[PDB]
């Protein structure tokens, strides 16, 4: 099976200790701190999805996953389940909104302290991939989370914009703004490296963000960054291409990464990594290129971070990063 | 209303309310009872920690063999015992979920919640599959469980939040074996472990200063061409033994149970073997959602080898992941916990309206 997305939907959210319905007008968005489950018919069975959110606890996972059989069982047990964590979400389950993005705040009901307050003054970082895919996620509003390669959104009840990188492409222009009219406001469309006084005011800081000439190409929708995991616990050194998009947990704190963004590659050591890992890392590292389609322009720069000290032309490839995390 | 959650184990016995993220109250399997005067109100019977403690004036038995009962009247000294002595609640107050091992014989359900109704007037009661709870925990319907305890292991296929019974392998072997098995080494190695109170202390031995070696072969020449290997463990009298080797030797039965004397093959061929029982189509998500549980998955370092051993019998492409909970000792009753705490469960509950009715079978309609 496989259809639009256009069809019929029902989607929950595991709360407490009960699954409540979640506001049809709002279905697009999700709190990133709660578990939910999405009830669909195709346009022909059904399917179901249990999206668990990266921040949700496991009485709520643990939950909403007996949920999600408790409902197929109800349902004679003929729909099909799909469990789909924050940011590995299918082409298809992305698409139930027709063609909106998907939203995913900070926060959530934490039964024991409620619905948490939204913010005070927030942003967003839209981001999208091959297939249009759009995100846009909820992060801390400080000039320093900012991505040449996409668009983001800071309201800021006092005032509010949408500022625009220079590698961001439509699609992440057109979902920003869905976002804003979502919840609220009128932009003030800010393109990159010509912004007001007053935008970095809301962020109350500085500059100095995520960026690199990478970041800042539009035409990364060419040779996308790709991750991959090298460990050797198994007794062979073997590298495994991290599908889905690239996010903070997909970083093996146990192995060496490599993320490969064409014109340099980030080795990327884990705390508890092995040196015999980070080598054959670099080996390969070295070798990925060289066996180059000459398309592999020159010599591609290989640099090497630790754990905890990625630097922005790094972490900028992330959707949204939390330099809290490892601790 | 809070609702009883009780994982009885081989060799232990996990209980607490519903709602609560750990066992209140976790202690052993065991019923002892006098190896034929004493005081006043001579105790025919003495359970758990405290038949531990003493074992003197005993036989000490186990209600529980491989994840089976067999001694039912000492099981109900378990289960009073939990009621009463540990979560310290009244039975007929609380709806109680208990759980049970994969193949669990239709009788054993029944005789089960018969002896619930019957005997400890509770006002409703529900029987959970052990990995399935497990697999819960972890937020996933769909995989293959490890659940390795003291008395049993299992390879438990589930699809749908449903396992997969023709997929099911049953090992017996399993926690108190490696322990035993530790003693006979370490005897052979010099030291002398033979006395029941000495089993206790190797298995602090063993869950302290055992491993999985990634190559057995390579860590037994390792031992045997330096000392790197090597601990000491300081007994109660205070002599500092240094067990070496045999801190792999130990859990290696568990890949190799030709060690123990045991025909079976080991705990990653009968999980190739279960997941080769189920359809082609789930095999996938089978081989990338390995969730281990059971105090016997604990070792440092099996997962790695299991995730090794599997990647060598799958074919060339699998993608092999092994899901291991730090919590994993407690999966079963976590999972039975949130289960029991979920609103839905009102309704799935068997009353006891209903088993005056229909009577101890409604417990094979009724859980499933
Ligand atoms: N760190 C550890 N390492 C190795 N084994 C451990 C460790 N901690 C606990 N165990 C073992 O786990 C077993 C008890 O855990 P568990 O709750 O699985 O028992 P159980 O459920 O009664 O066993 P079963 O389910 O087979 O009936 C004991 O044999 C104990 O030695
Ligand atoms: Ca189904
Ligand atoms: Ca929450
Ligand atoms: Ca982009
Ligand atoms: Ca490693
Ligand atoms: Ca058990």
């Amino acid at each position: 099976m496989d259809d639009d997305g256009t069809g019929q939907k029902q989607i929950w959210r595991i709360e407490g200790s009960n699954k409540v319905p979640v506001d049809p007008a709002t279905y697009g968005q999700f709190y990133g701190g709660d578990s939910y489950i999405i009830l669909y018919n195709y346009r022909h069975g059904q399917i179901i999805y249990n999206w668990q959110g990266a921040q949700s606890t496991q009485d709520e996972v643990a939950a909403s996953a007996i949920l999600t059989a408790q409902l197929d069982e109800e349902l004679g047990g003929t729909p099909v389940q799909s469990r789909v964590v924050q940011g590995k979400e299918p082409a298809h389950l992305m698409s139930l909104f027709g063609g909106k993005p998907m939203i995913i705040y900070k926060g959530g009901t934490s039964r024991e302290g409620g619905q948490t307050a939204p913010a005070s003054t927030r942003l967003f970082q839209v981001r999208a991939n091959s297939a249009g895919a759009t995100r846009a996620v909820e992060v801390l509003p400080k000039a320093g989370a900012l991505n040449s390669n996409d668009a983001f959104v800071l309201k800021t009840p006092s005032a509010a914009y949408l500022w625009v990188g220079t590698g961001a492409s439509e699609a992440e222009k057109t979902g920003a703004q869905e976002l804003l009219r979502v919840l609220r406001a009128q932009p003030v469309q800010v393109a990159e490296g010509s912004e007001p006084d007053g935008f970095w005011e809301a962020l109350g800081g500085k500059a100095a963000y995520r960026t690199s000439p990478r970041l800042k190409d539009k035409k990364m929708d060419a040779h996308p960054p790709r991750l991959f995991a090298c460990s050797n616990k198994i007794g062979r050194f073997v590298i495994e291409e991290v599908p889905g998009e690239l996010m903070q947990e997909d970083l093996a704190t146990d192995d060496v990464m490599l993320l490969d963004t064409w014109d340099q590659v980030f080795v990327w050591v884990g705390k508890d990594s092995q040196e015999e890992e980070k080598t054959e890392a670099l080996t390969s590292a070295k070798r990925y290129i060289e066996t180059d389609p000459a398309n592999r322009d020159r010599r591609t720069p290989i640099t090497v971070v630790k754990q905890g000290f990625e630097p922005p032309s790094f972490v900028g490839w992330f959707l949204g990063w939390d330099d809290d995390y490892w601790s | 209303t809070t609702a009883l959650v009780c994982d009885n184990g081989s060799g232990l016995v996990k209980a607490g309310f519903a709602g609560d993220d750990a066992p209140r109250a976790v202690f052993p399997s065991i019923v002892g009872r006098p190896r034929h005067m004493v005081g006043m109100g001579q105790k025919d019977s003495y359970v758990g920690d405290e038949a531990q403690s003493k074992r003197g004036i005993l036989t000490l038995k186990y209600p529980i063999e491989h994840g089976i009962i067999t001694n039912w009247d000492d099981m109900e000294k378990i289960w009073h015992h939990t009621f009463y002595n540990e979560l310290r609640v009244a039975p007929e107050e609380h709806p109680t979920l208990l759980t049970e091992a994969p193949l669990n014989p239709k009788a054993n359900r029944e005789k089960m919640t018969q002896i619930m109704f019957e005997t400890f007037n509770v006002p409703a009661m529900y029987v959970a599959i052990q990995a399935v709870l497990s697999l819960y925990a972890s937020g996933r319907t769909t995989g293959i469980v490890l659940d390795s305890g003291d008395g049993v292991t299992h390879n438990v296929p589930i699809y749908e939040g449903y396992a997969l019974p023709h997929a099911i392998m049953r090992l017996d072997l399993a926690g108190r074996d490696l322990t035993d098995y530790l003693m006979k080494i370490l005897t052979e190695r010099g030291y002398s472990f033979v006395t029941t109170a000495e089993r206790e202390i190797v298995r602090d031995i063993k869950e302290k200063l055992c491993y999985v070696a990634l190559d057995f072969e390579n860590e037994m020449a390792t031992a045997a061409s330096s000392s790197s290997l090597e601990k000491s463990y300081e007994l109660p009298d205070g002599q500092v033994i240094t067990i070496g080797n045999e801190r792999f030797r130990c859990p290696e039965t568990l890949f190799q149970p030709s060690f123990i004397g045991m025909e079976s093959a080991g705990i990653h061929e009968t999980t190739y073997n279960s997941i080769m029982k189920c359809d082609i189509d789930i095999r996938k998500d089978l081989y990338a959602n390995n969730v281990m549980s059971g105090g016997t998955t604990m070792y440092p370092g099996i997962a790695d080898r299991m995730q090794k051993e599997i990647t060598a019998l799958a074919p060339s492409t699998m993608k092999i992941k092994i899901i291991a909970p730090p919590e994993r000792k407690y999966s079963v009753w976590i999972g039975g916990s949130i289960l029991a705490s979920l609103s839905t469960f009102q309704q799935m509950w068997i009353t006891k309206q209903e088993y005056d009715e229909a009577g101890p079978s409604i417990v094979h309609r009724k859980c499933f």
